[PDB]
RNA sequence: UUUGCUCCACACAAUAUAGAUGGAUACGAAUAAGGCGUCCUUGUGGCGUCGCUGAACCAUAGCAGGCUAGCAACGGUGCACUUGGCGGAAAGGCCUUGGGUGCUUGCUGGCGAAUUGCAAUGUCAUUUUGCGUGGGGAUAAAUCAUUUGUAUACGACUUAGAUGUACAACGGGGUAUUGUAAGCAGUAGAGUAGCCUUGUUGUUACGAUCUGCUGAGAUUAAGCCUUUGUUGUCUGAUUUGU
RNA sequence: UGAACAGCCUCUAGUUGAUAGAAUAAUGUAGAUAAGGGAAGUCGGCAAAAUAGAUCCGUAACUUCGGGAUAAGGAUUGGC
RNA sequence: UUCAAAUGAGAACUUUGAAGACUGAAGUGGGGAAAGGUUCCACGUCAACAGCAGUUGGACGUGGGUUAGUCGAUCCUAAGA
C-alpha cells in the first residue's frame, strides 16, 4: 500500500525507496507485543529465544461518517480499522523397485569390483 | 567532563532567520535556540525561561534581534528523569549590548 | 573555477577599428595547483574499442588521494593500496612486469593524477583524481617518463603556455527542476491564459499518437557535462610570484586576488591560468584544461596578448580601490587606527 | 558478527542440463586459377604430380575392456615432476627439454566371463550448491543517523567528522552597504515671553534646525574572504562474503 | 488622524478559533517591480499603469441658457 | 502564535500565568425581533461526534434553573377575515 507516497533514504537497507513512519500503527503493534510478551513470561517462557513467529493484520468493519461535496453532495468518509493478532514463539533447533536386469546388473557390478 | 556546566554564549539569530516568513520570525527564533542549546550541550531536551520567551518576543513575531546573549545550564534530571537524565536550561543574560562578547563558562560555586 | 575578473589591453587587429587600441575583457581564473603523477595506465585497440590492460601505480600515495577511495574516511582502517605497496619490497619485479606488459602491448598511455586540493582554500580535503594522455614520443617513453614522474608533481607551466588556445571541460551550474520557458526559451503564453502561461501550448499533433522527443518539456535544468571550445591563455601566473596581478605597464605589486578575496572562492596561492571570456562550470567547481584538438590559425587565434592591466577591485560590492595602499591614500586617515 | 572469510585436495548429499556418447583435424591468397614435390641462374622461373569432394585423415581389438608369462624393438601413448620459449583480439592456449612412473593390440601364449535368464538408456557425462574432513592464506567496508551546499521537489548528488594545515559556535581583522549614531557641548539658530546693574556675544524658559567630537554609527553570510584568540565536540544504529 | 459612521492606529469589552511539522523545484493562485521602446500586442488597451485631497489661477465647442465644468490646462502644500 | 506550570496513561489544541497579536464602537462588544427548544448552569464523564487531536465541548450521563397589579400578551381598531 504504497503508490504516490514519497521516498526516503531511510528505506535502503530494505532493498526499497518508499518508507514511512506510521506512529499510531507502530504504538498498536508495540502494545500488542508488549502483551505478548507479558503472556510469554507468564507462561514462563525464554525471554531471549522470544521471536515474532505470526503476525497477522486484518481489516475491521469500517466506520461510517459523511462529507459533504459541490452541489450538495453526500460521500462517505470511513475509517478503516483493524484487527492484529500476533504470536511469538521460542527459538529452537524409501524402498527400491529394480528389475531383473537392474538386479543382475548391481550384482555383476558387485563381483568384478571386490 | 563534569556534565552539570554553565556557560553564557552569544547566539547569532540574524544569519539564523535571514529570509524567513515574517510571521514565524520569533518561533523559528524559538526553534534555533533549541538547536543551539542541542549542539553546545547535547541534550535532547531543552528548556526555555519564560524571560527569555519574552526576550525573543519583545519587538513583536517579526522584529526578533540580531544577536542574543544566553546562560545554557547543563543539569541533572532528577525526579524521574526521560529518556536521557540530563537537560538544557535557557535564560537571558542582561546585558546592555549583546556584541563584542565571547563563550564564557560561569561558575557560582 | 576561482572566479572572473577584468582586463585592458591593447588590441592587434590590422583592419579593425579598435587596431592599437585598448579593450576591456572580462577573463576567468582557475587555481591551478601542481598536479601529482601517481600511475599510469596502458590501453590496447580491440575490435570492440580502447580496453585498459592493466594499471601501474606509485609506491607512495598521500592521504588527500586516497581519501578518494574511501565513503568514510573518518571511520576506515586506512588499508587501501597498503598490499600493493608490499610490491616494491625487493626490486620491485612485479612493478617492472607491469610496466613491461604496457611497453609491449598498450597502444595508448596515459597516467593518473590527482589535484593537491589541500593547496586551495576548498572545505573538501578530497582530492581529485583523472586520466590524463599523455602525447609524443614512443610508447616505451612514455612508460619511462610516467616512471620517472610517479610521486612527482607537475605545473600547469609545463602543459600550458601564454597565447594557446585551449578547451574547458567541467559540468555547468544546475539549476534543479526548470519549466519550458526557461530551459528551452519557448514563448511565454498571453496574459489571458487560463490554466498556466509559462508552458508550451500544443506539445503535439493528434498523430502520431504521442508525445515527441523532440517537443520542450519541464525538467533538469544545468549541472550537464560542457566541453567549451577555444579560450585563448591570457596568463600562466605563478603562485611563488608577488606582483600577480602586475602588468609591464602597472607595476603595482599586487596578486591576482581581488580585494576581500574571490567571493565564495577565497585567494589564489598557488599557479593559475586566465583564460579569455566565460568558461562552463562556477566557482570552486573542477575543471578540466585540454589542449586544442586542432590547429588554429584563424588570426584570432596566434596573436600575441600582452595585458596592460589586471582589475582586482573588490568584487564583493562596487569596489572602487585596487590596493590596500590606494584605498587609504585616497580615503586618509579613519577612526580606526592601526 | 557466532571457530566468521578465502584457495587447494578428497568424501557425502543435493541440484539441474535447449541435449557428450571416438577426434571442432588451425596457412594465406586466386578461382579465365591453385596445392604439393623437385631443380636452377630465385623468378609473375623450369619440370613433375594432384584435385573431379571429408565416401578423407587420425583413432580405432582386451571383465565399458580383467589377471598373468614371454618375444621383438627403444618406438607410441597416459600421469604427475619438469627445463624453457611463444601467445593480449576475448591472451587462459601452443611449441618444448630431461628423467621417473604405468599401458602398449608390433608379435606369440595361459586363466576369467555364464543366470541382466530372448530386448528394456540399463545408468560409465557435467553446470551449480550445501554439509564434512585436512592443508595453505588474509584480517574491511558500505548504509542510516549527524554534517556541507559546487546539489536538490523527495529520492539522488557533493562535502566533513574517532585528537588534528580537525570541525564547530562565538570574538577579532579585511571586504561591502548606508550615509555621519547615541550622548555631550556650542559666544550657531527665524525668534517669542520674562528678569536685571543695557552686557557691548547679559541671564531664564520654549525653539524646526545647524556645527564639533564623526566618512561616524549600524549591518556584514545567512551560498563573502581570513583567523597563533575564547569555548566546546569527536566509537550512536543497520547491513554486506567469491 | 481626517470633511467624514472612509481608510489606518489605540482604550473598554471580546477573541486568539479555522489540522499541524519540515523544505522553498516546476506550474499555479494572490500581491509586486522593471533598462530602452510605448499598443508594434489583441477581435478589441482586456488587464494594468497614469490621474486623484485641498488652496489659488485658468477653462473651449455647443446649449433646451439650467448646463457643459473638477472641461481642458497650470502653480502651491512639511516642520518650526 | 510562543514560553512555563498544573492536570492527565497520553497535551500543538484543556486550565492558569507570562508574552505577542487581532476585532477597533454600522466591532470578533453589550441586547433584542423571527426561529430553535434546554442548546442555559453544575457535577460526572470520552465508545460515537467535533475538518487532526482532545484530559475540552452547543457531545454523552445525571440533575438544577425561567418568581410581575406596573415588562408583554390579554383590550382597540388597520388593510383585511
Ligand atoms: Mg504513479
Ligand atoms: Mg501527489
Ligand atoms: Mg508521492
Ligand atoms: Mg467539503
Ligand atoms: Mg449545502
Ligand atoms: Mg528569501
Ligand atoms: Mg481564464
Ligand atoms: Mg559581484
Ligand atoms: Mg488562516
Ligand atoms: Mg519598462
Ligand atoms: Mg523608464
Ligand atoms: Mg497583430
Ligand atoms: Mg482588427
Ligand atoms: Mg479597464
Ligand atoms: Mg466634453
Ligand atoms: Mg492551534
Ligand atoms: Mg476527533
Ligand atoms: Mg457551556
Ligand atoms: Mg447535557
Ligand atoms: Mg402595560
Amino acid at each position: 500500500f504504497n503508490s504516490s507516497i514519497g521516498r526516503t533514504a531511510q528505506g535502503k537497507e530494505f532493498g526499497v525507496t518508499k518508507a514511512r513512519w506510521p506512529a499510531k500503527s507502530v504504538k498498536f503493534v508495540q502494545g500488542l507485543l508488549q502483551n505478548a510478551a507479558a503472556n510469554a513470561e507468564a507462561k514462563g517462557l525464554d525471554a531471549t529465544k522470544l521471536y515474532v513467529s505470526h503476525i497477522q493484520v486484518n481489516q475491521a468493519p469500517k466506520q461510517r461518517r459523511r462529507t459533504y461535496r459541490a452541489h450538495g453532495r453526500i460521500n462517505k468518509y470511513e475509517s478503516s480499522p483493524s484487527h492484529i493478532e500476533l504470536v511469538v514463539t521460542e527459538k529452537e533447533e524409501k524402498v527400491v523397485r529394480l528389475t531383473s536386469r537392474q538386479r543382475g546388473r548391481i550384482a555383476a557390478q558387485k563381483r568384478i569390483a571386490a | 567532563l563534569k556534565d552539570v556546566v554553565t556557560r553564557e554564549y552569544t547566539i547569532n539569530l540574524h544569519k539564523r532567520l535571514h529570509g524567513v516568513s515574517f510571521k514565524k520570525r520569533a518561533p523559528r527564533a524559538v526553534k534555533e535556540i533549541k538547536k543551539f542549546a542541542k549542539l553546545h550541550m547535547g541534550t535532547d531536551d531543552v528548556r526555555l525561561a519564560p524571560e527569555l520567551n519574552q526576550a525573543i518576543w519583545k519587538r513583536g513575531v517579526k522584529g526578533v534581534e540580531y544577536r542574543l546573549r544566553l546562560r545554557i545550564s547543563r543539569k541533572r534530571n532528577e525526579e524521574e528523569d526521560a529518556k536521557n537524565p540530563l537537560f538544557s536550561y535557557v535564560e537571558p543574560v542582561l546585558v546592555a549590548s549583546a556584541k563584542g562578547l565571547q563563550t564564557v563558562v560561569v561558575e557560582e560555586d | 573555477k576561482a572566479g572572473m575578473t577584468t582586463i585592458v589591453r591593447d588590441l592587434d587587429r590590422p583592419g579593425s577599428k579598435f587596431h592599437k587600441r585598448e579593450v576591456v575583457e572580462a577573463v576567468t581564473v582557475v587555481d591551478t595547483p601542481p598536479v601529482v603523477v601517481v600511475g599510469v595506465v596502458g590501453y590496447v585497440e580491440t575490435p570492440r574499442g580502447l580496453r585498459s590492460l592493466t594499471t601501474v601505480w606509485a609506491e607512495h600515495l598521500s592521504d588527500e588521494v586516497k581519501r578518494r577511495f574511501y565513503k568514510n574516511w573518518y571511520k576506515s582502517k586506512k588499508k587501501a593500496f597498503t598490499k600493493y605497496s608490499a610490491k616494491y619490497a625487493q626490486d620491485g619485479a612485479g612493478i617492472e612486469r607491469e610496466l613491461a606488459r604496457i611497453k609491449k602491448y598498450a597502444s595508448v598511455v596515459r597516467v593518473l593524477v590527482h589535484t593537491q586540493i589541500r593547496k586551495t582554500p576548498l572545505a573538501q580535503k578530497k582530492a581529485h583524481l583523472a586520466e590524463i594522455q599523455l602525447n609524443g614520443g614512443s610508447i616505451s617513453e612514455k612508460v619511462d617518463w610516467a616512471r620517472e614522474h610517479f610521486e612527482k608533481t607537475v605545473a600547469v607551466d609545463s602543459v600550458f603556455e601564454q597565447n594557446e588556445m585551449i578547451d574547458a571541460i567541467a559540468v555547468t551550474k544546475g539549476h534543479g527542476f526548470e519549466g519550458v520557458t526557461h530551459r528551452w526559451g519557448t514563448k511565454k503564453l498571453p496574459r489571458k491564459t487560463h490554466r498556466g502561461l509559462r508552458k508550451v501550448a500544443c506539445i503535439g499533433a493528434w498523430h502520431p499518437a504521442h508525445v515527441m522527443w523532440s517537443v520542450a518539456r519541464a525538467g533538469q535544468r544545468g549541472y550537464h557535462s560542457r566541453t567549451s571550445i577555444n579560450h585563448k591563455i591570457y596568463r600562466v601566473g605563478k603562485g611563488d610570484d608577488e606582483a600577480n596581478g602586475a602588468t609591464s605597464f602597472d607595476r603595482t605589486k599586487k596578486t591576482i586576488t581581488p580585494m576581500g578575496g574571490f567571493v565564495h572562492y577565497g585567494e589564489i596561492k598557488n599557479d593559475f591560468i586566465m583564460v579569455k571570456g566565460c568558461i562552463p562550470g562556477n566557482r570552486k567547481r573542477i575543471v578540466t584544461l585540454r589542449k586544442s584538438l586542432y590547429t588554429n590559425t584563424s588570426r584570432k587565434a596566434l596573436e600575441e596578448v600582452s595585458l596592460k592591466w589586471i582589475d582586482t577591485a573588490s568584487k564583493f560590492g562596487k569596489g572602487r580601490f585596487q590596493t590596500p595602499a590606494e584605498k587609504h591614500a585616497f580615503m586618509g586617515t579613519l577612526k580606526k587606527d592601526l
